[PDB]
RNA sequence: AAUAGGCGGCCGUCGAGGGCUCGGGUAGAAGACCCGGUUGAUAGGGCGGGGAUGUAAGCGGGAAGGGUCAACCGACCCGCUUAGUCCGCCGCCCCUAAUCGCCCGAG
RNA sequence: GGGGCCAAGGGUGGGGGUGUUCACCCAUUAAAGGGGAACGUGAGCUGGGUUUAGACCGUCGUGAGACAGGUCGGAUGCUA
RNA sequence: GUAAGGUCCGGUGGAGCCGCCGGUAUCGCGGAUCCUGCCGGGAGUAGCAGCGUAGUCGGGUGAGAAUCCCGACCGCCGGAGGGGCCAGGGUUCCACGGCAAUGGUCGUCAGCCGUGGGUUAGUCGGUCCUAACCCCGCCCGUAACUCGGCGCGGGGGAAAGGGAAACGGGUUUAUAUUCCCGUACCGCGGGGGUAGGUGCGGCAACGCAAGCCCGGAGGGUGACGCCUCGGGGUAGGCGGACCGGCCGAUGAGGCCGGCUAAGCGUAUAAGCCCGGGGAGUGCCGUAAUGGCGAGAACCGGGUGAAAGCGCGAAUGGCCCCCCCGUUAGGGGGGUUCCGCCGAUCCCUGGGGCCCGUGAAAAGCCCUCCGGGAAUUCCGAUCCCCCGCGACCGUACCGAGAACCGACACAGGUGCCCCUGGGUGAGAAGCCUAAGGCGUGUCGGGGGAAACCCGGCCGAGGGAACUCGGCAAACUGGCCCCGUAACUUCGGGAGAAGGGGUGCCUGCGGGUGCGUAACCCGCAGGUCGCAGUGACUAGGGGGGCCCGACUGUUUAAUAAAAACACAGGUCCCAGCUAGCCCGAAAGGGUUUGUACUGGGGCCGACGCCUGCCCAGUGCCGGUAUGUGAAGCCCGGGUACAACCGGGUGAAGCACCGGUAAACGGCGGGGGUAACUAUAACCCUCUUAAGGUAGCGAAAUUCCUUGUCGGUUAAAUGCCGACCUGCAUGAAUGGCGUAACGAGGUCCCCGCUGUCCCCGGCCGGGGCCCGGCGAAACCUCUGCCUGGCGCGCAUGCCAGGGACC
RNA sequence: ACCCGAAACCGGUCGAUCUAGCCCGGGGCAGGGUGAAGUCCCUCAACCGAGGGAUGGAGGCCCGCUAGGGGUGCUGAUGUGCAGUUCGCUCCCGUGACCCCGGGCUAGGGGUGAAAGGCCAAUCGAGGCCGGAGAUAGCUGGUUCCCGCCGAAUCAUCCCG
RNA sequence: ACCGAUAGCGAACUAGUACCGUGAGGGAAAGCUGAAAAGCACCCCGGGAGGGGGGUGAAAAGAGCCUGAAACCGGGCGGCG
RNA sequence: CUCGCGGGUGAAGCCGAAGUCCGCUGGAACGCGGCGCCGGAGAGGGUGAUAGCCCCGUAGGCGUAAGCCCGCAGGGUCUC
RNA sequence: CUAAGCCGCCCGGUGGAUGGCUCGGCUCGGGGCGCCGACGAAGGGCGUGGCAAGCUGCGAUAAGCCCCGGCGAGGCGCAGGCAGCCGUCGAACCGGGGAUUCCCGAAUGGGACCUCCCGCGGCUUAUGCCGCACUCCGGGGUUUAUCCC
């Protein structure tokens, strides 16, 4: 929305900055066991839980 | 079965709740320490229509400072002056015991009690008329024929209430009526029990008459006092 | 529009900038003018303005020079005489 | 009626927001209470012996 | 037609006879079927015949009037004009394309 | 004309009221026969009647309500 | 080994496993329309049509192009598919690099994947005020509470209500009323002056800079419904002249640009007011209503909006021209006027309606009272200047792909606000400018069928079709003439029915200064089958039933005769009432008071509403009978338990009113000019026997009652009779103008409903290249007579059958 | 109590973004027709009267694909749909008892209802969610290895049987 | 003398997590290379994904990684056709 | 009661025996055959196979600040 | 040398059963230990790593800071990488004691349509500090308001 109150847009940008993928030096590290982690999200497919 | 409508209304839901909100206020008479033993002056400043009061309503301002408002009495001019005490002489407008009202003369806004404020002919076009003054009691016929005794210390105001007639003209059109009971927030358009389902009303049924008379005891209980409660008759008188 | 320039409560007036193009200008409606306490008959002297411009102006600029300027001539010349047979 | 085309009135003022006490995306907001935790309505928790909400948060069930 | 037929011709023990590809409908939902394929009028193009509408654009004249009763404007009409336009019909002319090529095939 | 025999290749239609089958009637006709096929045929159709949920009238029942008594309205799924 | 099963050989595997005795157990699989996982046939099939059918040609990038990019052509929307923006979404926004997956096909493209970025406020919103309403504290109730509640005190409550202040140009890949330049405004504090403390002009309305601080009161403003009309403006639009440019013959002629913000200064209109003035066989005025001795005509004036005008401002924006043109740049012109139409956008006044009365506070302005300083002093609402102005939102879509509905859903939310030219009454239909799109995203082929959906036409007849004129067809705009029964006098009514309508050449008329603009007639000439030529655009009439009308109803099979309605009548209540919600406290009607509050029934309007109080219900009385506990008396108990009597309220019994209270309103014996039926009239029978009306009815079983009209033919509709199975007066009776997507019958006109079906057009169907499921499935699957749980592809005997 | 399946009953809690009602604050309805009350004027006579012409804009008025709202027929298309109610044509209202947004209140034997047992988040002759709960049924379905030996009964009395 | 990844607590693991409903509330799936990464250097082809050689390892057990069944599908072989 | 003294218990924790001997199979010995050893220790686990003696542990012992408790010595209160 | 088709074996794909393993569950006699909070709890929101998304841990000193003891050469969580730094002045790790400890939350000076905002008194030169909720108990002053301490 247009106007919004600074709360709502602070967890908007947690949740904004958790949607990234799992880093490739991770992956190698790791040894292709951990390939994701369940915070991943599509804005028009998973919507948020707020 | 299911709740009747004078049921549903004892809870107090905005349904049936009166809006007190869209109204002038209250007319109650001033303090009857003012009144008593004193006579007050007051100018009459502006008259004008109370949504819900069936009558129209009149601003007044006393000699102390005191603001109130009160229930036109028919011919009453703006810019008069009125008078409330017991040396009021007598002339519409002026409010004063009942003990110094002459007999044969009609009132309004009659006391219950001194000092409650007035409950007695406040509905527009109505009045009262002074039977017979005792030192005890003062007797007074009220709108609906009956003769009620009243302290002689009760104040009430001479003259007739404004707006009578009202019902000479018909409410033509259904829109009409629910302006009118739109303005009040009273329950309209209304049902036909009789024409409910038998869960709903006493009467109700796939037959649309009532299966049990319509006088219904003084004694029966609530859920149950439905058409002619406690009648001692009915039909037409001949 | 915005909804809140959606009511009527704004002007709205249409203009064509220096630079060509069109804009629309949204103002605040101007207030009634005053009115006598006594026959309510409008006053004189005491220029319309929202608080803004009410404040624009000094002091004698907004209302005549004369005792009572809260009341029309009639009203003023009939309390004074009134006053004055009373004392 | 009462089918799809009623689900498109979904965009009003949502009926419950977050709650500043317990987290959880449940306070009424016209009413002015948590449905879950009670903030706003009562000083202490919500809590009921019926409910298994609040023992499957530490795993107590 | 399980008694799964008769006959003339052509081939085999390299090879008759076909299919795809090509130009078109006496045919057609795909398949199938029919005519033509330089031993040529199959389709297109040109010309000529026969048709359907109904007299084109342009120019010249008239036109109820108006216009300074002048220049000019004017719906409409008459002549060149059985015109102009068009043809999922026919005839003549190899001018263009029906070419190059590929694959089963009994023993 | 009346009665009976052989004969099932062919024909046996169009209209008025009524949902009607049927029966009645009209003008023609050689005649305008009766029947079986899950009372042939709704993964062919139509939905007028029957037979839900709404409502009116008569009668019955104290009442809720009922009537092989009337009346208005009332859905017909399919890629073989 | 009968078997449940055991053991051995060949191969894979790479670390555990078994014989026997004795115990223990979540100990043995074919089914539960069993549960979980995985895979099959249907199937390379349906779908990728219908509501907006859109692409083609050159060039480019690229491994790869119907699908991506540029140019032209051809199209769609154009009162929305265009522009602005809430809620909701939360990065979807921007650039570069990409195509494993997503995208109904492909894809070099993307709301997709990777990397890096992006939201700047004293003025715009929140923040301030309060509305409906809500919360905490005290208090009361509750066993108690996080529960119910009146009163008092405090607080909250609107991002579309009230409410201090900013607009132009430019800038970035993405932000701008926020950033840069130019020009302003408000709040607070400060400095130098000045008006005033101690000042003036007007008969007056009024004109003025017109002392400072603290507290209070009053007035105004904030601040207000609906309908209707006049006046004054402004956006936008149109025609002409001139300047520059593009097309055109480098003709006539068409199109494109000719721009201008806040702020500052400045005036009148309507309304109201101020002085003079002294009218009537009356004058004055409006669109209209209207005004006058309670002061008209008329002559002077004051105050008072939107606007326009000057600065802002040309140095800015826009169009065009010239030289340098290898990139990269630099200069010169202009941007000026008249006449119309004109808003739904602004300002301002009239008038009308209410049994309907259409918010509050904050803030702001003025006046008046009290108090406090000021004289070589105090001191502004007036000019000049200086300093300071915190916190949060600000990207983007804003919807036939960025929201909700599981979806890149033909629905809903938001069509919430706004809209050039022609035709035209019109924001209608059609065409078109601006802006947008070719993404309501799978393409290609074809006489390439049958058949299905959506359209166009059909000779002769014209409802013969059908339950039923279902569907379609006829009429259709405007001008003129003309118009029935009935009626509540309003209407019916656009009844019905008839005539005209194009273009061209000239005149007359209305308002108007006008040969500006809009509108109204007249004459003449002329073409077609057709002149509201396309688009737009009623078919009509006559009977009956029901409901007075407008309105509401089962969201998703019922829109109606059902509900509501106005009007009629009945019942309770004088207020500590009547009715009602609760466990209580308290409370709704109640900021109320009989012209009121509450409870039933009938249902506009016209004429009327008859008899019955025995039954049931309700209301009043109640001397008397009965009548629980308690109390009293006697008995019994070293006291009680216990037994018998007396008094005994309500309620019953008894008595009386009451039917616009529930309901009921029959039956026999009979009778008058036959042998004709029926009963004016008498007699019993229960409380009394159905009165006015209506009647085979939406009620009538016999029933298709009987008679008359409608047809050639009438189980229909209409009128009549009354033998009303089983009508009837407020669960109203009868009638009724107007009204109706209500039910039913008939007539004119019309037509492919039908005789009797035939052609044509667009989309599917069909073929080809892609993406690609589901319902369903015991295994199978030819027939005639049969046996059979009585209706067999599968059994018996026969007949057929190449895949 | 061998295992599975009920409609239902009770307790405490959650819901008025759908929809019903009411309160507070706000947006919208092209164009045209008809012509109520009110207010008048003109001409001839005048013992009475007769004949014409205006102005004004009311209505739960009228036509209307304006916007917006509704849903009669085709019993059209679709009916594994675009869609767990949609699309086209036709049709009805369109200044009022009108349509729609923001803020509030009414909650389950309860609310709300122009009364259809309608509506109360795709659920209504008593909502949803967890709990009693592994409710109960004489009713339906299912019940897992092998070989040996013997091998029935549907009938007398009683039971709301 | 408990079960041994459909078992055992719902969760052997980034599990009361993801996700569903406005809400009260409901709630999964998912363990294993090798002793050691020694996790395939270099060569040919392909736009790329990959393919074929050649290496590592006792064994590809090759990360889609212990063993690798049944149903289903493609090919070869024997019989019928 | 502790200005004082001694003692017990008390965190991390510390010590704790015996083969990595020869030959084969093996990628790798914890395996097979032979030869030895400790044992208050042959519970269990890891280590490239199944290990009492390779390692960790085990049988059996040791240590421990703060805190807690008992005793000595001294200073007080109260009861009978 | 049969087209389609059916059965059997072999090889291959699809799939994830079986067998083996197990830092996880479940059940137990006995044994140990059992509260936290206005000196601000539990629960939650948001931040914090060079590359850092989840979990875990921490809190603007943010996979950590300080001190006294154990251990004795490695260490930088689940988590096998790049690059770096830490440690012999004794780390990592373990037991004990301290420091920091954002916002909401009984939430408390006053408000919550958004875990974010708005105030009043004293000290402080200023950077900034300590108080200010309701219902009571034991006291004081006084403004007699329950006003202030
Ligand atoms: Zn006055
Ligand atoms: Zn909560």
């Amino acid at each position: 929305a247009r106007n919004k109150p600074l709360a709502k847009k602070l967890r908007l940008a947690k949740a904004l900055k958790q949607n990234r993928r799992v880093p490739v030096w991770v992956i190698v590290k790791t040894n292709r066991r951990v390939l994701t982690h369940p915070k991943r999200r599509y804005w028009r497919r998973t919507k948020l839980k707020e | 079965g299911k709740s009747l409508i004078q049921q549903r209304r004892g809870k107090g839901s905005p349904t049936f709740k009166s809006p007190s909100h869209r109204f002038r206020g209250a007319v109650k008479y001033i303090p009857l320490n003012y009144t008593q033993e004193k006579t007050l002056r007051g100018v009459v400043e502006e008259i004008m229509h109370d949504p819900g009061r069936t009558a129209p309503v009149a601003r007044v301002k006393f000699e102390n400072g005191i603001e109130k408002l009160i229930i036109a009495p028919e011919g009453l001019l703006v810019g008069q002056e009125i008078y409330i005490g017991p040396d009021a002489p007598i002339a519409v407008g002026n409010t004063l015991p009942l003990a110094k009202i002459p007999e044969g003369t009609y009132v309004y806004n009659i006391e219950g009690i001194p000092g409650d404020g007035g409950k007695y002919v406040r509905a527009g076009g109505t009045y009262a008329l002074v039977v017979s003054r005792e030192p005890d009691k003062v007797i007074v016929q009220l709108p609906s024929g009956e003769l009620k005794a009243f302290n002689p210390m009760c104040r009430a105001t001479i003259g007739v209430v404004a707006g009578g007639g009202r019902l000479e003209k018909p409410l033509v059109k259904a829109g009409k009526a629910y302006y009118k009971y739109k303005a009040r927030n009273k329950f309209w358009p209304t049902p036909r029990g009789v024409k409910m389902n038998a869960v709903n009303h006493p009467f109700g049924g796939k037959e649309h008459h009532p299966g049990k008379p319509t006088t219904t005891s003084r004694r029966a209980p609530p859920g149950r006092k439905v058409g002619h409660i406690a009648a001692r008759r009915t039909g037409r008188r001949k | 529009m915005k909804p809140m320039y959606r009511s009527r409560s704004w002007r709205r007036k249409y203009v064509r900038t220096p630079g060509g193009r069109v804009v629309i200008h949204f103002e605040r409606k101007k207030p009634k003018i005053a009115h006598c306490a006594m026959c309510g008959r409008p006053l004189n002297g005491i220029p319309r303005g929202r608080p803004v411009e009410m404040r624009k102006l000094p002091k004698t600029k907004k209302r005549p020079e004369r005792p009572m300027p809260h009341l029309c001539p009639r009203c003023m010349r009939k309390v004074m005489k009134e006053q004055i047979r009373a004392q | 009626g009462s089918g799809t085309a009623t689900f498109g009135k979904r965009n009003s003022t949502p009926t419950h927001i977050r709650c500043r006490r317990c987290g959880r995306v449940s306070y009424n907001v016209k009413k002015g209470y948590c449905a879950a935790c009670g903030f706003g309505r009562s000083r202490r928790l919500r809590k009921y012996r019926w409910s298994k909400k609040w023992k499957k948060k530490k795993n107590a069930h």
